[PDB]
């Protein structure tokens, strides 16, 4: 039953450091077992290092060589990616990845496998901010055709992410939550609607959970007619 | 040479066969073992061949993976327009210091789809915003296909350009897309005007939706 699960998404000032968990479950870490590989926003794949066939140590690409540190703690089943002199263009997504059981042993190769969900790092000088939660109610401007449709405004945070849930999963079905706009101020804001059926809104309870983990903010907004 | 290239964009309709190259060199894709993985949007790759041909479990037999000299092709057959994601090649190059490559990835679109014209909905300032000595007009554009809109806003008839954001289209779950669009305006412009409308440009032909404090 193969996961892994990777620390939440930070921000750090030029210049700082980050240092990025990733906690792996169903499958033995073996001190070698860990590669990282990263993702700027819209670019490809970039992998940072790990455990190659030839060399019987870690290894780190040519671009990371000065300033990454990548260590594996056998007791704790815990990887951990260290990366310092942080500049603009380390903005990423940082992923670990394993080869866990698929190692071959007729030639040593193993793919990566198992990837955890990746966390988003963002290097920057602004502040963390929580966001505002605001309803979008549904209306007739909204309703047509037997359904209706009803949102929640994710507005003014730092930095990115956010997640929105609604009915704390129970609702699904109709949901769309839009890619973040980076307004002119420096703080991100963003939307999640969805269509229901507009004979539920006398009766059914509609609530957005909205969670941004970086500034531990936390709000679930029942939105009303 | 210690380079995977891949072309940056492929496309083909539902049902159909198409393929993904991935180039190298001799010490990379000449000496050592593929591997293909899938990216959806938000989500982290996930592995979809391994050793040049063998599919982990739970892979379609609809992907397939293959190598010959320098290069490697991943084919999917039977497209559907839940394959729409990015693509990598992926290996270990055997030479200088270095170790695992990725190519640049390749954008694969599923082109299904008929022209669909975008839905407007408005949404006023909430109540709580306003108490908030705030104000935000929302824009959601949804069900157009293709995914290229322009969007502007007026107020009583006279463009407003100051305070708009917008969203780059993404696709819905039903596969059109959809974008938003928000003005930020103070309560007493809000509850000044007559009316503010978003106007949505689509394939040369424009709608608009209108609003006004009053309503």
């Amino acid at each position: 039953q193969v996961q892994v699960v990777q620390s939440g998404a930070e921000v750090r000032k030029p210049g700082a450091s980050v240092k990025v968990s990733c906690k792996v479950s169903g499958f033995t870490l073996t001190g070698l077992s860990i590669h990282w590989v990263r993702q700027a926003p819209g670019k490809g794949l970039e992998w940072m290092g790990g455990f190659g066939p030839e060399e019987n140590e870690i290894i780190y690409a040519q671009k990371f060589q000065g300033r990454v540190s990548m260590t594996e703690d056998t007791s704790t089943n815990t990887a951990y990616m260290e990366l310092s002199s942080l500049r603009s263009e380390d903005t990423a997504v940082y992923y670990c990845a394993t080869g866990g059981n698929y190692y071959n042993l007729w030639t040593g190769y193993y793919p990566l496998a198992y990837w955890g969900q990746g966390t988003l790092v963002t290097v920057s000088s602004a502040s963390t901010k929580g966001p505002s939660v605001f309803p979008l109610a549904p209306s007739s401007k909204s309703t047509s055709g037997g359904t209706a449709a009803l949102g929640c405004l994710v507005k003014d945070y730092f930095p990115e992410p956010v997640t929105v849930s609604w009915n704390s999963g129970a609702l699904t079905s109709g949901v769309h939550t839009f890619p973040a706009v980076l307004q002119s101020s420096g703080l991100y804001s963003l939307s999640s609607v969805v269509t229901v059926p507009s004979s539920s809104l006398g009766t059914q309870t509609y609530i957005c959970n909205v969670n941004h983990k970086p500034s531990n903010t936390k709000v679930d907004k029942k939105v009303e007619p | 040479q210690s380079v995977l290239t891949q072309p940056p964009s492929v496309s083909a309709a539902p049902g159909q066969k198409v393929t993904i190259s991935c180039s190298g060199s001799s010490s990379n894709i000449g000496k050592n073992y593929v591997s293909w993985y899938q990216q959806l949007p938000g989500a982290a790759p996930k592995l979809l061949i391994f050793d040049d041909t063998q599919r982990p479990s739970g892979i379609p037999d609809r992907f397939s993976g293959s190598k010959s000299g320098t290069s490697a092709t991943l084919a999917i057959t039977g497209l559907q327009t839940g394959d729409e994601a990015d693509y990598y090649c992926g290996t270990w190059d055997s030479s200088l210091s270095t170790g695992q490559l990725f190519g640049g990835g390749t954008k694969l679109t599923v082109l299904g789809q008929p022209k669909a014209a975008p839905s407007v909905t408005l949404f006023p300032p909430s109540s709580e915003e306003l108490q908030a000595n705030k104000a935000t007009l929302v824009c959601l554009i949804s069900d157009f296909y293709p995914g290229a809109v322009t969007v502007a806003w007026k107020a009583d008839s006279s463009p407003v350009k100051a305070g708009v954001e917008t969203t780059t289209p993404s696709k819905q779950s039903n596969n059109k897309y959809a974008a938003s669009s928000y003005l930020s305006l103070t309560p007493e412009q809000w509850k000044s005007h007559r009316s503010y409308s978003c106007q949505v440009t689509h394939e040369g032909s424009t709608v608009e939706k209108t609003m006004a404090h009053a309503e």
